[PDB]
Formats: C-alpha cells, structure tokens, sequence
RNA sequence: ACCAUAGUAGGCCUAAAAGCAGCCAUCAAUUGAGAAAGCGUUAAAGCUCAACAAAUUCACCAACAUAAUCCCAAAAACUAAU
C-alpha cells in the first residue's frame, strides 16, 4: 500500500500522535502495532530512539522492520553530551576517538543501508567522521586520559555562559 | 531518554555500542586487536583540490562536487 | 558522458570592510551659492577620467553622456545593495556626488528677469566612463544579470562589462578600424578638409572622428 | 518511458521482445525494450508480464503485445525507429483498450 | 492575454509560438501567463 | 527510402518497415571538396524560388522541409532553401506536394489569387490603410532578405521592399 | 589476434578442432601409452 | 576545414581506460548485459545477490569503452555495446549461480559475454550452466 | 528525452523546520547524486534541476498603440549602369 518510516522509542510505543493517526488512516490497528513493537524491543533499553519501517498490506495487515539507532544518538552517547552544538565548526561540543568511531561503525554495519551496500568498514568510519563533523564533535587521534574531563569542565562553563546570554537576549527582546 | 556518564568511564569504554538491556559494554581493544589503517585517516580538514593528485577518483569526485556547486551558484537566479 | 572542468577559485581577492555602496547626499555639504552656466561640454565627447578599472573586476560602462542625480544614485545604491551578496562581493562608486547645480525659473515664467533658482544637483557623465565598480569571489554571469537592470535604468545607455569584456570590445573596435575596406574615413576627410566639409563640421569633430554626435556615442562608427 | 507511464498500461497482459544482440539492426528494439520495461511502466500495472527473449541465429528482432481484448499487436522491427515504435504502440493502446 | 512589448517566460511550462504574425507566450498550467507581443 | 505499412486482420495489427531504392548523388560534382551539397555543386547564390528542380530534391512528399542534420546543408543555405520552398508553395509551384483529402477537395472555394515572391503568410498580413507620405512611406516587402546575396547580372540591387 | 564468433545451439554443427585432434592423439597411441596416461591422470587428479 | 586539433586526453578518461584494462586483464569472466533502468532498491538488492556469489557489475561510458574495445582483441563485442551496458566481472567464473539469481527477474536479458577468452552468447551461458 | 537511491529528519531554534522562517557546518556511501539551485506541504509527501548512465544539426543580448473633412503619384525584387 505504501512505505512508512517512523522514529520510535524502544518501549515507549504510544498509540498517540504523530504515529497513531497515520496508521489509523492507513487502516491497520495501532494497538496491535504497539504490542508487537513492545514485544519485539522488550530487550532494548527503553528511551533510546530508533528508525523503523512499517509495511501495510490490503486487508489491513502490518509488519515491522527495525534498524540500528541514529548516528546522532550514537555519537552523542559516545561523547557523553545531551545536545549538539549550535555553531558547527566554530565551537566544539565533545571529543570522540577514532576507536569509538570504529566501534560505532562496527555496531552499525548491520543495518539495511550498509548491508545492501557491501562496503568495507573504512567507508562507515568516514561516514561517522562526517556525521561527527556535522555534530560539531572533534575527532582526535588518540587523546583521552584526563583532558577529556578538562575539556568537559570548560564546555560546561561555556554552556552556562551561553544559557545566561540567551536568557539576557530573551529578556531584552521581551522588554523591547 | 537514556543517561550519559561524567567520570573516566567514557575514557575506558564507549556508551553507544551497548543497545540491549544487559550492560555488556565492549572493552577498548588495543592496536593488537584493532586495524592499523584505522588510525591513519584524515580527521581534520577535508582534502583539498590542490592536495589531491589528478590521478585518483577522489580528485574527480571533488571536481564534480565543485562543478555542481558552481552551477548552483550561477543558477541561484531562476528566471523561469 | 561529459568531461569535468575545473572551477575558478578566488582566494587572493579580499572583501573590504563595508562592501555596500555608501550613501550619497542630494546636495553637497557646502552648497554652491553662485549660479554657474550649464556647460554641456562636460557631457559632449569621450570620457578621460574613470575609464579604467582600479580595484574591481566588473563595472557599469556608459556608452553615452548624461546627468546623474540623487534619484539615479539612490536607485543604483538600493538595487546593488539588495541584490548583491556582502559576504562575497564588494562595490565602489566611480562618479562623484551631485555637485553641478541646475536652475529652474520658479517665480515668473516669462523670458528674462535674470537667472533661475538652484533646484537640484547633477553629476555629468561622459561616454566611456565607469559608474559602479564591483569585485569579489564571484563570477561575471550573476553580476551581469543583476547589473543589466541598473544599466537599463540609467539615463544614458550602459552595459555591465568586465575586464575581459572591455578588452574584447576595445580590441574588436581596433580591428574594425584597421581592416575597414573603403578608403574614405571621417577622420581622414575631416583632417584633410576634403570637399570643404569643415564648413558643415565642427572643431570638435576633428577629435570625435564622427563617433560622437552631441551626447550620443555610436560604437559602430569606427 | 514517461509517455508510456502517462498512458495507463493497466490494460496490457504480456509484452515479449525477442531479438539477437549480436545483430546490427536490433538497437531500436533494445531501446524499445528499455523504454517499455522501465520502473514507471512496471508500477503502472503489475500483472503485465515482460519477457526478453535472446537468440543468436534468429536475425529478426520482433515484439509481441497480447492484451485482454483478445488482441495481438506484433511488430517486426528491422528498420523501424524506436520513437516510431513507441508512438505506434501508444496509439494502439489508447485506441483499443 | 496581456499585450506586452517584451515577452518573458514566467515558468518552465511557457512556450513561445509565432501566430498571426505576432509572438505569443502561451501557458497551459498558468493561463495568466498568456502574453502577446505588440 | 523507408515506408511503414499497416495490415489489419482479425483484430490483429502488423506494421512493417519496407526499404525501397532511393536515388543517389550524381557521380561528378564540379567542386568535390566542398563540405556542403549546394556549396560543392556550385549553386551558392544561384537558385531562386522558381528553381523547383532543386527545391524539391529535399522536401517531404507533403511539402514539409527536411532536417539539416539529414540534408547536410550549412545553416545559411538551409535557411535560404526553406524560405525559397515557402515562397514556391505560396506562389503555387510544387502542386503535387500537398496532402490528399478527397472529402475536402470537393467543396471548391473562391479561385486562388496568383502571387509570387511572397514573403509573409497570406493570412497574417494586415492591409496598409494609411500608407504614409513620401517622407514616411509604408513599403510592401517583396521577396526575402536572405536572397539579397544572389548573383545580379544587371548589377542593380534587388528591390526587397516595394 | 581475436576471439571466436560465439555459435549458438540453434544451428550447432561445427566444433573446435582441438577436441578432434585430442581424440586423434588418444587413438594414435598403444595400450602401454593408454595405461601410463590413465595412471598419471589417476596420480595427479 | 583546418586540420584536426587533437583534444588532449584528460585524467578522467585516462583512469577510465586504466580501470577498463585492469578489468579486462585481471578477471576471466566478462559478461555483457543490458542495463534496464529500475528502482534503486532493486539495484541494491541485485548487487546484494551478486556479492553473495562474489561477482561484481560495472558501468563504463561507451565513448571511452568503444575505442578501447576496437583497439583490443574484443572487436567481436561491438554490437553488444550500443545501448545501456552492464559488465558482469567475475573471477573463478560461476555462470550457474548468476543464471539462477538472474532468472528471478524475467526482463533482464543476457546480451552475451566471454569466459576465458571464449565469446559465448546467452545460449553459451545456458550451456555452461548446464555443465 | 534520461533517471534520480544513501549515513540523515546534519547540528541548533521552533508546535512542527525532513534539501528548502531562520543561524553554523557543507563531510560522507556508492561507477555516478548539492546536507540541495527552483515549485509544493502547517510540518511530511510529491514535481523538477544539476550527477551518472544515451545521444549529442544550430542556439549570449537583440522584437514597443494611437486623432480628429478623404489613403495618397501609379507601379516595378534581374537583358549587362562610373
Ligand atoms: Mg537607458
Ligand atoms: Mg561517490
Ligand atoms: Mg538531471
Ligand atoms: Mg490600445
Ligand atoms: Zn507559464
Ligand atoms: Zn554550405
């Protein structure tokens, strides 16, 4: 009938928007989809996002295909940061080692894209490096003993200063 | 809705590879278990046109990208 | 299948501070109290100043003579500023601000009574002079595209030229003048006073060589 | 391909193109096969069966279209151009069916 | 139809055809793009 | 030349492409090194609208012109020949190069007006009601400006506007 | 130098002369040579 | 016209010729198929099935491939390279598996190819699969 | 004509910003496709451009209404013209 992509949580598969109405319009029940998703991903840590593909057939039958989580989430978890940087390149949010990049590439090689495209891990590592560049995360060759925490402290103070500046700008705009 | 870690646990292992409920995080295997060519990739600025030699596919891929960029810039003004 | 050609890269050119065109005053800071005669020789003939590129790579070339006033200056400024990219382009004036006063009668419409009253100021422009000069990290196609509008809206005929285009047209004019087939030319006849044509000609025609007629310039007249 | 896609090929049963690639006058038939076996033509009707018969000694490239009007359109293309073949096929499809 | 001295295509579907001694911008998707050279 | 033939029998249609013999170029061109047909047969600036023996060499049987990539002409010669074919068709030359319509040939119309050297289409010209005075005279175009380079034995330039 | 013409099975009637000459070589030798040949092929393959 | 201004051969065409020569010299099985324009997911699935048997496919421009073909010893493959072309490149030729996996799609025709400097048609590949 | 898949909904802001209110980066998968040059959606979707694969005649700007008693010589594109 069509192709449906959805970013769904591991266990927080609610029958509400913005996913319930689409499947209801398609015709399949949403309770069955939520139950199937929960039983299939009951062994996955609840809270993480993951892309999935839903196939709807005439007579209102559905099937679920689930891929690996987003590289954004992978790299943010590796760097220990909650949110990415605003000004990419000019500011840096965290540091991810080439070793972490290789681990992420190995764990994500078993996805639909890189499975159908049988390519060496070098291509996946380069893709992860580009994703980190977009994320604003620098990729140092081999440097993590305590400078990671040293950079974490200054990143925290910079984030606090940025929050204060944003609050001041919002207050000035409101008073203007 | 997961959680990250502040201490040296980041420097001792990664927090993204572990997806299943069990905390079977992978250890940091040394160079004796990791490929040597992994640590020999350009992680800084991307390779430039004057840096790439004209006898590789990378040079022509970059040239094609630059040509597409030039066409987009010159066709920014869409008369029709 | 088509070949891959290299693209031009601009790194040596530097965008200066304030790349936008500067605001120009309608009247000079010190107004001209004395009313001056309207010399039309500041329009007649070819231009001797601001005929060559100084810092930019593109320009608006004037193929005729005329007067530029504050309306034209504001039009050029607004159009170029709104259609030009400040991050990769810069523009400069090549004509001074309006300084020549123009008088209108006003009180009383009958002939005589004295000179009129100063109404507005104009900048005289001759044929072959650059008006606005631009440069930066850009190609000629887009600059020509958004400068043709300014050239059309200018009073005198104008073109959006570049260094290469200006050199090409000058060389084409030189080639036409050197390979002209007929032995009879305006310059030769005027200088030799053949047929007594100096009676109907002008003392400035010896210099104009028949290519300039009043404020109009015909580039195809050799 | 676009012309066939914008025609509604829902009323076509089987299209079989039989040719010899080693000949010198099968280029038009091969281009016709490529145009008629495109993704848009596939998706505009799924029950249609497209067959590509390859021979070496046949020396006569031909196309056969059987459709549910009990109708058979056979075109032996040895000098016919691909564009003319496509136009004739489209005209016949929009005429009958 | 608008009678103009300069004809320009306002989209990709405008086609220029010479009829009755004049030039015409004809448009089927946007009929308001109909222009006639004066 | 190639022809397409259609056969219908029992709700079955078969179309066949038949190749028949076609005339070839004459063995001895006066200027064999020319890259262009007219310009190597030395007909440049030599034909007019009335040279139907040359104008009908490459036109479709229904009066349409043939593509340049097929004929082989240079661009200027192709344009000149196209204009000459148009002028001949309007003048009435080449009477067998029209489509056959038995249903439309029966309702005869007003007799055709004789004409020649007609530049514009007969249905696209408006009468000149004002015609101007001597200083601003509205002239009637005759012939085409593409043929202004033809050889003139008398030496007088052709009057393309009268 | 060039390759073959790729004959098909619609009119397959000509075979390469290599197999025929190999058959002739096989037939033009004695039983001792046959024994040595088959034992050598057994030992190798 | 004046004599020919011989256009210099650029790095792109040089590298394409080098890759074509490497393909024609290294591997043994070189099949030729007609490239039918279908969905990219179907293309990816086809490459997936082909790489199950570790035999690849390549696409090269005709403007570069035809002069190389007529200059090399493969001048008998000229009729196979007019339209959209696919070069199935294989070491240790296994035509049986290729036929088995290409039989699923009915309208991809095997134009022909060569196995160890032996040109074979679709009937030849059928024979090799039967072997 | 010719098809346009990928990490990925790049990162922030935002109810939503998926190439396209906006700011910063502009890497990378494929033989070949810009974190996207125009339409379109609230946001998606979808329609095109450039990209590869196929052939490739030629292709940069240039055209612009009218007045009053009644239009205003008639007509003519080739017999030799400093
Ligand atoms: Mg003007
Ligand atoms: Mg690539
Ligand atoms: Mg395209
Ligand atoms: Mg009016
Ligand atoms: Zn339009
Ligand atoms: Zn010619």
């Amino acid at each position: 009938s069509g192709m449906i992509r959805a970013i769904v949580r591991a266990g927080q598969a609610r029958p509400g928007p913005p996913l319930g109405p689409i499947l209801g319009q398609r015709g399949v029940s949403i309770n069955q989809f939520c139950k199937e998703f929960n039983e299939k991903t009951k062994d996955i840590k609840e809270g993480i996002p993951l892309p999935t593909k839903i196939f709807v057939k005439p007579d209102r039958t559905f099937e679920i295909k689930i891929g690996q989580p987003t590289v954004s989430y992978f790299l943010k978890a590796a760097a220990g940061i909650e949110k990415g940087a605003r000004h990419t390149g000019k500011e840096v949010a965290g540091l991810v080692t080439l070793k972490h990049v290789y681990e992420i590439a190995r764990v994500k090689a078993q996805d639909d894209a890189f499975a159908l495209q049988d390519v060496p891990l070098s291509s996946v590592v380069r893709s992860i490096i580009g994703s980190a560049r977009s994320l604003g995360i620098r990729v140092v060759k081999d440097l993590s003993s305590e400078e990671l925490a040293a950079f974490q402290k200054e990143r925290a103070l910079f984030l606090a200063a940025q929050r204060e500046a944003d609050l001041a700008a919002q207050a000035e705009a409101a008073k203007k | 809705p997961e959680v990250c870690t502040d201490p040296f646990r980041l420097t001792t292992h990664a927090m993204g590879v572990n997806i299943y409920k069990e905390g079977q995080d992978v250890v940091l295997k040394p160079d004796s278990e990791y490929p040597e060519w992994l640590f020999e990739m350009n992680v800084g600025p991307p390779k430039k046109l004057e840096e790439l030699d004209p006898e590789t596919r990378e040079y022509w891929r970059l040239l094609r990208k630059h040509n597409i960029w030039r066409h987009n810039r010159l066709s920014k003004n869409r008369k029709f | 299948f088509k070949t891959l050609l290299p693209v031009p890269t601009f790194e040596d050119v530097a965008i200066p501070e304030k790349p936008k065109l500067r605001f120009v005053e309608r009247v000079p800071l010190v107004p001209k109290v004395r009313r001056e005669r309207k010399n039309l020789s500041d329009i007649r003939g070819p231009s001797t100043e601001a005929t060559e590129f100084t810092e930019g790579r593109f320009a608006i070339l004037a193929l005729g003579g005329g007067y530029l006033h504050w309306g034209h200056f504001e039009m050029m400024r607004l159009t170029i500023n709104r259609s030009m990219d400040p991050k990769n382009m810069f523009a400069l004036w090549r004509v001074p601000a309006p300084f020549k006063p123009i008088t209108r009668k006003g009180m009383g419409q009958r002939m005589g009574g004295g000179k009129g009253a100063i109404d507005h100021y104009v900048t005289p422009v001759k044929a072959g002079r650059l008006i606005v000069e631009m440069g930066g990290r850009c190609e000629f196609k887009e600059v020509q595209g958004f400068l043709d509008l300014v050239a059309h809206k200018l009073p005198f005929p104008a073109k959006a030229v570049s260094r290469e285009t200006l050199e090409k047209m000058r060389k084409d004019q030189e080639e036409r003048e050197r390979n002209n087939q007929n032995p009879w030319t305006f310059e030769r006849i005027a200088t030799a006073n053949m047929l007594g044509i100096r009676k109907v000609l002008s003392p400035y025609d010896l210099t104009h060589k028949g290519r300039y007629w009043g404020k109009f310039y015909t580039p195809e007249r050799v | 391909a676009a012309a066939l896609a914008r025609l509604g090929l829902r009323a076509v049963k089987q299209v079989r193109v039989q040719f010899c690639p080693f000949e010198k006058n099968v280029e038009s038939t091969r281009t016709f096969l490529q145009a008629v076996s495109s993704e848009k033509v596939r998706c505009t009707n799924l029950n249609c069966s497209v067959i590509a018969d390859v021979r070496h000694d046949g020396s006569e490239p031909c196309v056969d279209v059987l459709f549910g009007d009990g109708h058979r359109l056979i075109m032996r293309g040895a000098h016919l151009t691909a564009q003319e073949m496509l136009t004739a096929f489209a005209s016949h499809i929009q005429a009958r069916g | 139809f608008k009678t103009k001295g300069v004809l320009k295509k306002r989209c990709r579907d405008c086609y220029l055809v010479k009829r009755r001694g004049r030039w015409f911008i004809y448009c089927k998707t946007n009929p308001k793009h109909k222009q006639r050279q004066m | 030349f190639r022809e397409v033939v259609e056969i219908l029998d029992g709700k079955t249609t078969i179309i066949e492409g038949r190749i028949t013999e076609t005339p070839q170029e004459s063995p001895n061109p006066p200027n064999p090194t020319g890259q262009c047909p007219i310009c190597r047969w030395n007909l440049k600036h030599k034909y007019n609208y009335e040279d139907v023996l040359l104008l009908s060499q490459f036109i479709r049987p229904h009066g349409g012109m043939l593509p340049r990539r097929i004929t082989g002409l240079c661009q200027e010669e192709h344009l000149k020949i196209e204009e000459c074919v148009k002028m001949a068709h309007r003048a009435g030359l080449l009477p067998n190069h029209r489509p056959k319509l038995p249903e439309g040939f029966v309702p005869k119309s007003k007799p055709r007006l004789n004409r020649y050297l007609t530049r514009w289409s007969p249905r696209s010209v408006k009468p000149i009601y004002n015609k101007g005075h001597r200083w601003n005279k509205v002239r009637m175009p005759v012939g085409s400006p593409l043929l202004k380079d033809n050889v003139s034995y008398s030496g007088r330039p052709l009057l393309l506007y009268h | 130098e060039a390759l073959a013409g790729a004959p098909l099975d619609n009119a397959p009637k000509e075979y390469p002369p290599k197999i025929q000459q190999l058959v002739q070589d096989i037939a033009s030798l004695t039983l001792l040579e046959i024994s040595d040949l088959n034992e050598l092929l057994k030992k190798t393959l | 016209p004046p004599p020919t201004p011989p256009q210099e051969e650029t790095g792109l065409v040089r590298l394409l010729r080098r890759e074509i020569a490497a393909v024609f010299r290294d591997n043994r099985m070189i099949a030729v198929c007609q490239h039918v324009a279908l969905s990219a997911e179907d293309k990816l699935l086809l490459r997936h099935q082909l790489r199950k048997h570790k035999i690849l496919m390549k696409i090269f421009p005709n403007q570069v491939l035809k002069p190389f073909l007529e200059e090399s010893k493969y001048q008998n493959l000229l009729p196979l390279f007019v339209g959209h072309n696919l070069l199935l490149v294989s070491e240790e030729p296994k035509v049986k598996e290729m036929v088995r996996i290409l039989k699923g799609i009915p309208f991809l025709p095997l134009l022909g190819g060569c196995i160890d400097d032996t040109i074979l048609s679709r009937q030849g590949f059928i024979n090799y699969s039967k072997l």
